């Protein structure tokens, strides 16, 4: 996406 | 599913699962089985009680004036075949994977995930404020989430424009709403999103008052007790600074110490959060602009909205109260453009 973007999630 | 959920709508869309159930909303996933789309549907029953009814109306409003990546999108409403058959309002919507509120107590979160989702909520209540719109019920279960971390806010129905009710919950409410009969202010909602953040970094509510008069014992407990007259200015009612005056003289709690591992520039934007005064507390642009956030900060991509004049929630101010009758036609009209 837009730069530096956090770890997606186990949900 | 619940077999006990009903939902009066076309035989196209096929319930999936319940996501929510209150006596103001319930929420369910369905499929819409022609395009295979699956979708988010929340229902509605409004004409018990004009309360009911204001509350829905004002949250399609919100909902259909915002073009905002953080604020849930709204895909339509289903029409009734009928005026006279006109009894539930089915508000469909893009569907998420799930609430903060689920995700806060089932995940570990690093700080890049504190930041990222404070970020997005922050981002949403900048375009609000902008546009002269205050939530009023900010809280990790009114704030989607989907797997690769997308923010969304959503349930708008107590929102108010600045300048017997459903109240919001007394953990996220600022104090200055518990004590005086403050007006609405920017401020209320930036409160909240300092419990909110607070929420995240302890992983339970920061403030869990069981009533009143313990909400406040806790805040103060934490941000330190108001004191002297210049603390005193922000609140009116001469009852209110009495009660006040009658706590334990609680000083600023240190919060990095209470929590060493928290990232330090966090915890200065929270305690920026958390201020007794409202006019001293950081405003939603100022903490996107704050060092805690500098990794998704980007001052040409933070839509700051545009003004929206009090008579948008117009039926709210009538001397003689509207009818439930008045309130049907106005959700529909609503509806049907
Ligand atoms: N668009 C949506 N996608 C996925 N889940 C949703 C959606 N809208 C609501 N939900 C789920 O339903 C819950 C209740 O919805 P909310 O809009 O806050 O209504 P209520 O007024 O009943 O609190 C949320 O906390 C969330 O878990
Ligand atoms: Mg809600």
């Amino acid at each position: 996406k837009r730069g530096n973007i956090p770890k997606p999630l186990n949900l | 599913m619940p077999k006990r959920i009903v939902y009066n709508i076309s035989s196209d869309f096929q319930l999936k699962s319940l996501l929510g159930e209150g006596a103001y909303g319930v929420v369910c996933s369905a499929t819409h089985k022609p395009t295979g789309e699956i979708v988010a549907i929340k229902k509605i029953e409004p004409f018990d009680k004009p309360l009911f009814a204001l509350r829905t109306l004002r949250e399609i409003k919100i909902l259909k004036h915002f073009k905002h990546e953080n604020i849930i999108t709204i895909f339509n409403i289903q029409r009734p075949d009928s005026f006279e058959n006109f009894n539930e309002v089915y508000i469909i919507q893009e569907l998420m994977q799930t609430d903060l509120h689920r995700v806060i107590s089932t995940q570990m979160l690093s700080d890049d995930h504190i930041q990222y989702f404070i970020y997005q909520t922050l981002r949403a209540v900048k375009v609000l404020h902008g546009s002269n719109v205050i939530h009023r019920d900010l809280k990790p279960s009114n704030l989607l989430i989907n797997s690769n971390c997308d923010l969304k806010v959503c349930d708008f129905g107590l929102a108010r424009i600045i300048d017997v009710e459903f109240v919001a919950t007394r953990w996220y409410r600022a104090p200055e709403v518990m004590l005086t009969s403050a007006k609405y202010s920017r401020a209320m909602d930036v409160w909240s999103c300092g419990c909110i953040l607070a929420e995240l970094f302890l992983r339970r509510p920061i403030f869990p008052g069981r009533d009143y008069r313990h909400q406040l014992l806790l805040i103060f407990g934490i941000i330190g007790t108001p004191h002297s007259d210049n603390d005193l200015r922000c609140i009116e009612s001469p009852r209110a600074r009495e009660y006040i005056k009658s706590l334990p003289m609680y000083p600023a709690a240190p919060l990095e110490k209470m929590f060493p591992r928290v990232n330090p520039k966090g915890i200065d934007l929270l305690q920026r959060m958390l201020v007794f005064d409202p006019a001293k507390r950081i405003t939603a642009k100022e903490a996107l602009e704050h060092p805690y956030l500098q990794t998704y900060h980007d001052p040409n991509d933070e839509p700051e909205g545009e003004p929206i004049p009090p008579s948008f929630f117009e039926f709210d101010h009538y001397k003689e109260a509207l009818t439930t009758k008045d309130l049907k036609k106005l959700i529909w009209n609503e509806i049907f453009s």
